[PDB]
């Protein structure tokens, strides 16, 4: 039962009509935040100091 | 102070020839080792010679640090440009014609 409303929800998604949109795979989600996480922090504080300055 | 991330090597040797190497790099990059840029400069005297490779993009900022460090006031760029580095400081110098007459 449980494949059986497996591919009838894949039927269902199939039918299913939505505007575009774009992006990657997802085991790269974590790691791509993290790392915009990380240039996030060094820009504003680069941006900071030479304010400052 | 100006960036972030740049590596600087001196070594003074004598002649009075101070040699500089500059790894060039900013708030977001590491410093890029195949570009390096060399200066010489000689103390004490308005004169400075400097290996055109990557500066294009950190010139005013290079004559800048030159002006501060050395303790000047204005830095301009002259219409002279070699390979043969000697031939650059004899002439810059103007010491290629050492003939003196004399009795003695």
């Amino acid at each position: 039962h449980l494949n059986f409303l497996k591919k009838r929800l894949l039927q269902q998604c199939e039918t299913l009509k939505v505007p575009p949109k774009k992006m990657e795979d997802l085991t790269n989600v974590s790691s791509l935040l993290n790392m915009e996480r990380a240039r996030d922090k060094a820009n504003e504080e680069g941006l900071a100091l030479l304010q400052e300055e | 102070r100006a960036l972030k991330n740049v590596t600087v090597s001196f070594r003074e040797t004598e002649e009075n020839a101070v040699w500089i190497r500059i790894a060039w790099g900013t708030q977001y990059t590491k410093p890029n080792q195949y570009k390096p840029t060399y200066v010489v400069y000689y103390s004490q005297t308005p004169y400075a010679f400097t290996s055109s490779s990557m500066l294009r993009r950190n010139t005013p900022l290079l004559g800048q640090a030159l002006t501060i460090a050395s303790k000047h006031h204005q830095i301009v760029k002259m219409d002279l440009r070699s390979r043969y580095l000697d031939s650059l400081k004899a002439i810059v110098f103007k010491q290629y014609n050492q003939t003196f007459e004399t009795h003695n």
